[PDB]
């Protein structure tokens, strides 16, 4: 996070390069976020 | 915010206004995403006494429309459906754009 | 005198008093050919006579507009013309006659 | 008696006159329809279809019903002449992708429960 | 102007219904029976026209209930049986009508529960 | 002749002697709310849901049991009748279990429907609820007696129609319970009908349990072929 | 009675009743009934032949001046001998009022087109023709407006099936979109929701 | 076609580029909404009004709710009415932004669209916070509103509202005094007052011709008689005057929003009548009456006394009306929907006489047509 | 109360005439519009870096449906069929029977996600918080059939998203 950016750019995730079985170096998608970090990332809550 | 002061001056001169006063991006002045729990008061029908539903039943006070002049059954001044509307007033705030 | 009536396609009327007098006189003349017992004739005569007296009694346009409650005397002229056309039409229609037909027994029964 | 109000025709003779006029119009239109829509049918097929559609409602004995049928036919014709219809709409009259449903008792008994 | 049409009403050619659903359909005109699980009678006041049940099968996927009958959900409400019959006749449907069944008037007597010599006496209360 | 004139909401109607207030109201097309009255059973008068006001009478009468008197004026929609219905509905719901989602009677409940049509919309009951143990009366009638409103319809049906005296009430007061008092099976060729007359989910069909809701069922009126009665 | 119940307005009720009496007195030839609803809405039930006179009066009389046509539509009631109920909703800006005019027709009896009175009626009348099949006499250009080209039937009729009779799909053999008899993988599930107990005593009907 | 504003088949007879005849063909978005509504309960038919005019969703919800409330003879609570007026003004801002920016985009100026759609995104965020849906909220119900505002929504609405006037000023800097924009808009599609009245126009299409008529002022609903705002009135009856009217309406909506924010009262959000409005979940899980009423409301729905009503509101596109007919059951017998776009499109051919192709594109843009409400 | 938007008269003095002539000949307002666009060019854009950054959402958000359990691992659904009765799109199909232990449970629970309008009426109607609309919205498929959810899929969704679903419900159940 960085709270000096405007709302929307103040939280982000650098995805892993190796998910369950597939190589996610280039192929990433928002579905790879687990539900708890999904709640934090979409600003449904302030607490990680 | 992050813009250098020279860029802000150029923006202000080009737009003609002070942009930094009213920025269209929300930085930190908005409400927190986590809030305390609410309490949400109850309505006027939450009494424990003198609250019989028959006295506050609005659905049961509807009646079939009142019939005037069934065909199957003095000067008499002419009438209108309603009084004529008053003329509108011209906006003492700002009458002309 | 006045410019910009304010409604698009409604021209400013010069000499509105004479136009209103002519229109109301024509309306009364047309109503004179309707049977006396007809409600439309007496109602329209009453309202037309009130408006004609108001027009005759008030030489000022703005005060006349405030008295007539008719909205900006040009629209009063337009309404007078509409009433004249309606008077001719109802003379051709004769709606004062008894009811032409009675509806079936339950035509207006609701619910079902 | 029966206290009915006409639409255009007072008796059946005028209704048949209007029907003949509409049939003339459709018969004249068919070749232009085949050309403009680039239909793969012949003009004889189109005129046969027009005749069949007309014969579908031959049993009517009410002049008002005939009048409404003529109004609908004129609507369809004006719709075809102005190319508001597409080739799919014109070709819908022929049911080229519908399998022939049998009408005899035995085949109906074989296929299913519907009469 | 009146023209004095002498024929019976028939609007089948104008309704746009396919002929298969005009000739082979049988409608029922009836006052629906009271649901035996409840005592209210508000659902036994109007006449109903409903169509004959057709085939329903299982969808190969998801096992749902599939139909090919467009009139399977059509129910019409009428004030009287004459109106329903007239509607069905002018629409060209064969119909079966059932006369309205009303409960017969019953003689009730609370005192009969305590008869001196009759069998209506109750053994419990 | 022997007919007497009575009034329902000021509307005149001619009735036979011995006709009850409920039947006179039924003559003009008005249905009085009920829980214990069944027109094919004996009159009980215990549920008290049928109380209506008679004009110039300070006491409401039980319409299911009280015969009409000549010249009476039944006021079925007066404030007194509505308040009586609301009070009775409140008392009936005081100890009822919050079982509607799991009750088979869900969309077919006379208690639910009469609560929506004639009762109040809120509860002012702040105590614990009573709960009774279930009875086993066979494999056909499922028994959940906490839903019982003690209308005694099943007892009257068994005693009078089925010809069996196996059902009754044990105890008294708030603790009065409908049952057999012993492990007994209520088997008769007419037993299942007690499911129909029971206005609540206290008696339900065991083979039918949980399978369907009433609003999604399609009704087909047909004939029975399991015997020659038709 | 105070918080949850909609308040009444007796002044508007009296004004609408007086104006309904006025209209009924002026046009006895066509007016059959006048009603004022409990929420202060005025309705006039007329004979079909008076569609053009009545409306004209209501648009041109100095005391009516109903110069706006808010809406024109139809209602299908199969139990009536005259199936269709034609409703005109009119607005008067001069007197800030609204009026409803109702009449009736059946499948074979045409209604007079009122495009000469209100130009707004045009499309509305077309819509009534398309959804209900009510013919309007002397309509400048009467044809379907809402339904597909070549569509048979009138969908808003009560006896018309909800899903219709035909469905569309692309066919690769004829290489075009074709229409076929309708088949549903899941049939629409009809719900019987009406409670067997009466809800509104004020609308109870006589027991016939 | 990008300028078709959705599914419209405008068959045009042209002499060169001069328009000789316009024939709008509609029904490409006719989904048969009214029959389907006839197959639903009153609560089940509410989300259809979201999808009627998919730019003024909550205004359509409000119109339907007013009709059903009138038929039920009940009254929404004051806080619900203030919430309704506030979100109706926010919806008016959304609709006017969409209309003006798509009109400019059709004319050729594509830039203000991107500037104003960020504000549209923020208002979508308000919608989602109040309801859980950015467009189809189903929030305004025939008893009030579904849920109360979250505990920090008013502050964010205030923060958004105090910066919107500068965005309007930037839009006006782009368009108002531009000679190209004036050339493309002035004297184009001129309609007279009497023609506008006879053709059934409403909203800006009247006010641009000088007719002084606003339903919020003449026939107020909810708490619209307790707010102060001016009505913009045109002088020439052309596209430029209507554009100015819509900009000034956005400013007046900001005014009304400020008044609503400062005047929000406390209290309950739906009518305290459990036979119409569902009880709270805690009551439904503790009280027997509440559970019975919740069950019956969500299975059968409330019954509405028999009768017919025509309820109209001042939606951002004009007068929006419902003719609702109840037969006494829990399902509406008839629901006719009156949309202003129907009459506006029916008058399009009249307004395009003596104009070119680009002028017709401008006239379609200035009519503010959404075809969900036109076709239904 | 009304105001005029286009009822102003230009000044006819020589200075005003010359100013208007300068505006006509030297294109002042066009340069004003150019200045507005130039000012926007130097601002920070409003774009976010999807999928690494996400748009803000709310605990009330309506996404993919899920069937929940009690803390014991028993299902919450009792097959009352209220959600099926309230569903405006008829998207829910339910079949039920007594379980082997006599429990009232579903044997079929389908939601057609191509019929669903995502209105959330089902979770309002549910008396045991059994069916919910979760926070997930990234569940696009490559085939139509993958959007026809059965009970196994919904139970799987509940087990997968329960950690976020419970937290979302905890932050909003006092508004319900
Ligand atoms: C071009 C970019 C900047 C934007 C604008 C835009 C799209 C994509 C598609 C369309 C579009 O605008 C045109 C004109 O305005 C509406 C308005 C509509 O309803 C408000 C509507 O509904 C289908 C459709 C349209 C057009 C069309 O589909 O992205
Ligand atoms: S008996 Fe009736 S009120 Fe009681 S739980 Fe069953 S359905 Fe609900
Ligand atoms: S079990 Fe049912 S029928 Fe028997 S007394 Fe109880 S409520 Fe009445
Ligand atoms: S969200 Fe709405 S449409 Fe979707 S399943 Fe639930 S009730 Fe049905
Ligand atoms: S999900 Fe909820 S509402 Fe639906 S059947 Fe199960 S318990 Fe009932
Ligand atoms: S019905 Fe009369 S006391 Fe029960
Ligand atoms: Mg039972």
């Amino acid at each position: 996070e960085d709270n000096k950016q405007f709302f929307g750019r103040h939280r982000w995730v650098i995805y892993t390069t190796e998910m369950n079985g597939r190589d996610t170096f280039w192929d990433v998608d928002g579905s790879m976020v687990p539900p708890e970090w999904h709640r934090w990332l979409h600003c449904m809550t302030d607490d990680p | 915010a992050s813009a250098t002061r020279v860029i802000q001056l150029l923006r202000n001169w080009a737009s003609g206004r002070d942009l930094q006063a009213k920025l269209q991006l929300r930085y930190q002045e908005i409400s927190k995403r986590t809030q305390p729990p609410p309490k949400l008061p109850v309505g006027p029908s939450h009494k424990l006494s003198n609250n019989y539903y028959c006295t506050r039943d609005g659905r049961r006070e509807a009646m079939p429309p009142s019939i005037v002049m069934s065909s199957q059954k003095t000067e008499k001044k002419a009438v209108t459906p309603a009084p004529p509307i008053k003329r509108w007033e011209l906006s003492k705030d700002q009458p002309y754009l | 005198l006045k410019k910009t009536t304010g409604l698009v396609g409604l021209a400013v009327c010069e000499t509105p008093h004479e136009r209103l007098k002519i229109l109301y006189t024509k309306i009364l003349d047309v109503l004179g050919q309707i049977p006396k017992n007809a409600a439309y004739r007496k109602y329209t005569e009453q309202i037309t006579n009130e408006k004609l007296g108001m027009v005759k009694a008030e030489p000022d346009v703005k005060k006349l507009e405030e008295q007539l409650q008719g909205g900006q005397i040009e629209e009063v002229i337009l309404q007078a013309e509409n009433e004249l056309s309606l008077a001719r039409k109802m003379l051709r229609w004769k709606p004062w006659e008894p009811l032409v037909e009675e509806p079936p027994a339950n035509q207006w029964k609701w619910p079902i | 008696g029966t206290s009915v109000k006409p639409i255009f025709s007072r008796d059946m003779n005028e209704a048949k006159r209007r029907v003949r006029e509409l049939y003339r119009a459709w018969y004249r239109e068919v070749p232009n329809t085949v050309h403009l829509f680039q239909l793969d049918i012949s003009v004889k097929q189109g005129r046969d279809k027009v005749r069949e559609m007309f014969m579908k409602n031959a049993h009517v004995t009410d002049p008002r019903v005939v009048d409404l049928l003529v109004i609908k036919g004129k609507m369809e014709l004006e719709e075809t002449i102005n190319v508001w219809k597409q080739r799919t709409h014109i070709m819908r009259f022929f049911h080229e992708t519908e399998a022939p449903r049998p009408t005899d008792f035995l085949s109906k008994f074989y296929v299913g429960h519907d009469p | 102007q009146l023209i004095a049409v002498d024929e019976k009403l028939d609007i089948t050619t104008l309704t746009g219904v396919p002929e298969e659903h005009i000739k082979t359909r049988k409608v029922r005109i009836f006052v629906p029976a009271r649901n035996n699980m409840q005592s209210g009678v508000n659902n036994t006041k109007k006449w109903k026209m409903e169509f004959d049940t057709r085939e329903r099968w299982e969808n190969p996927l998801m096992g749902w209930s599939s139909t090919a009958d467009p009139l399977s959900n059509l129910v019409l409400t009428f004030s009287t049986k004459e109106d329903a019959v007239a509607f069905a006749e002018k629409n060209g449907w064969s119909f079966d009508v059932e006369e309205r069944k009303v409960p017969k008037p019953k003689s009730k007597s609370y005192g009969a529960n305590f008869s001196w010599n009759k069998r209506t006496r109750v053994s419990t209360k | 002749s022997n007919l007497i004139e009575v009034f329902v909401d000021g509307q005149s109607v001619m009735v036979e002697p011995g006709t009850t207030v409920l039947q006179a109201c039924e003559k003009v097309g008005m249905q009085i709310p009920r829980f214990c009255y069944h027109e094919r059973l004996s009159v009980a008068g215990n549920c008290r849901m049928c109380l209506v006001e008679i004009e110039k009478a300070p006491k409401v009468v039980a319409a299911c049991a009280m015969p009409v008197m000549k010249g009476w004026n039944i006021l079925t929609n007066s404030e007194k009748s509505k308040k009586a219905r609301e009070g009775v509905m409140e008392f009936l719901l005081a100890n009822h279990p919050l079982d509607c989602p799991i009750c088979d009677q869900g969309g077919e409940c006379d208690l639910q429907d009469q609560s929506m049509m004639f009762g109040s919309d809120r509860s002012r009951f702040l105590e614990g609820k009573r709960a009774v143990e279930d009875k086993n009366i066979g494999p056909l009638v499922k028994t959940i007696m906490t839903r019982c409103i003690q209308c005694t319809r099943c007892i009257r049906f068994a005693s009078e129609i089925a010809g069996v005296d196996d059902l009754g009430t044990t105890g008294r007061g708030n603790d009065m319970q409908v049952g057999t008092y012993i492990e007994k099976m209520f088997m008769s060729e007419l037993s299942g009908n007690i499911i129909d007359i029971c206005p609540v989910g206290a008696l339900t069909s065991k083979p039918y349990a949980f399978t369907a809701r009433p609003w999604e069922t399609r009704k087909t009126e047909s004939i029975d072929v399991m015997d020659a009665v038709g | 009675t105070r918080p949850t119940i909609r308040p009444r307005n007796d002044v508007v009720h009296k004004q609408l009743s007086a104006f309904g009496q006025y209209v009924a007195e002026i046009l006895p030839k066509y007016v059959q009934q006048v009603q004022v609803s409990c929420f202060n809405e005025l309705e006039i039930f007329i004979h079909p032949d008076g569609v053009i006179p009545v409306l004209t009066f209501l648009r041109d009389h100095t005391n009516a001046q109903f110069k706006s046509l808010a809406d024109l539509t139809a209602v299908d009631v199969p139990t009536r001998q005259n199936r269709f109920e034609i409703v005109y909703n009119l607005l008067s800006l001069r007197f800030n009022s609204r009026i409803r005019v109702k009449t009736y027709t059946d499948e074979l009896t045409p209604i007079e087109s009122s495009v000469t009175v209100y130009k707004a009626a045009n499309w509305y009348e077309r819509e009534i023709w398309d959804m209900f099949g009510v013919f309007f006499a002397n309509h400048p250009d009467l044809r379907r407006i809402l339904t597909d080209y070549g569509f048979e039937g009138h969908p808003f009729r009560k006896d018309f099936p909800l899903s219709g009779y035909v469905e569309l799909r692309y066919d690769d053999e004829v290489k075009r979109v074709v229409a076929e008899p309708v088949e549903l993988a899941q049939e629409f599930r009809k719900f019987d929701l009406n409670s067997p107990w009466e809800a509104f005593p004020a609308y109870r009907q006589p027991p016939e | 076609h990008p300028a078709a504003h959705g599914v419209l088949r405008l068959v045009m007879e042209l002499s060169g580029e001069m328009v000789r005849k316009c024939d709008p063909h509609i029904g490409l978005l006719h989904r048969g909404t009214e029959k389907l509504i006839e197959y639903k309960t009153y609560l089940q038919a509410l989300p259809y009004f979201d999808r009627l005019d998919y730019v003024s969703m909550m205004c359509n919800e409000q119109a339907y709710s007013l009709a059903v409330e009138k038929l039920l003879n009940i009254q929404p609570p004051p806080r619900a009415q203030w919430i309704r007026v506030l979100f109706g003004e926010i919806t008016r801002l959304l609709n006017h932004i969409m209309a003006v920016t798509t009109h400019a985009l059709d004319i050729g100026a594509m830039t203000p669209f991107f500037w104003m759609f960020e504000e549209r995104e923020k208002m979508f965020e308000f919608y989602e916070r109040v309801s859980g849906a950015r467009m189809h909220a189903a929030y305004i119900r025939p008893g009030g509103v579904h849920q109360d505002l979250p505990l920090g929504l008013l502050d964010d609405i205030y923060e958004f509202s105090k910066n919107f006037s500068f965005r309007i000023d930037e839009l006006e800097e782009m368009l108002t005094n531009n000679r190209i924009w004036r050339n493309r808009t002035v004297d184009i599609g001129v309609v007279t007052a009497e023609d506008a009245l006879n053709y059934g126009f409403s909203g800006v299409m009247l006010r641009g011709s000088g007719i002084q008529w606003d339903l919020r002022k003449t026939q107020p609903y909810d708490v619209y008689d307790q707010v102060e705002f001016d009505v913009p009135i045109g002088s020439r009856g052309d596209c430029y005057d209507r554009y100015l009217c819509r900009v000034e309406e956005m400013r007046q909506s900001l005014r009304i929003i400020s008044q609503c924010l400062n005047k929000m009262p406390p209290g309950e959000i739906k009518v305290d009548d459990a036979k119409v409005s569902p009880p709270k979940r805690a009551e439904m899980k503790t009280s027997m009456e509440s559970l019975i009423h919740h069950f019956k409301l969500y299975t059968e729905g409330y019954q509405v006394p028999p009768g017919a009503t025509y309820t109209a509101i001042e939606a951002p596109k004009g007068e929006f009306g419902v003719y609702l007919v109840s037969d006494g059951s829990s399902r509406p017998y008839r629901c006719k929907i009156k949309a202003p776009g129907f009459a506006h499109l029916a008058g399009l051919d009249k307004m395009s006489k003596g104009h070119m192709l680009a002028d017709v594109v401008a006239i379609i843009g200035t009519q503010d047509i959404v075809f969900g409400e036109v076709d239904r | 109360t009304y105001k005029f938007v286009n009822m102003r008269e230009p000044s006819m003095d020589m200075k005003s005439v010359t100013d208007r002539a300068a505006q006509t000949l030297l294109w002042t307002e066009l340069v004003r519009g150019l200045g507005m666009t130039l000012s926007y060019l130097f601002r920070e854009p409003a774009t976010i870096n999807y999928p690494f950054e996400k748009g803000p959402l709310s605990p009330r958000f309506r996404g993919e449906h899920a069937l929940r359990r009690y803390p014991s691992g028993e299902e919450r659904c009792i097959a009352c069929k209220l959600c099926e009765a309230v569903c405006p799109a008829q998207a829910i199909t339910i079949e039920a029977e007594p379980r082997a232990d006599g429990s009232r449970r579903t044997t079929r629970y389908d939601i057609d996600m191509t019929k669903c309008i995502y209105c959330g009426f089902c979770q309002e109607a549910c008396p045991v918080d059994a069916i919910v609309e979760g926070p997930n919205f990234e569940f696009s498929t490559e085939t139509h059939e993958e959007l026809l959810y059965n009970k196994e899929k919904l139970l799987n969704n509940g087990d997968k998203w329960e950690a976020e679903i419970a937290a979302n419900i905890q932050a909003d159940y006092l508004y319900r």
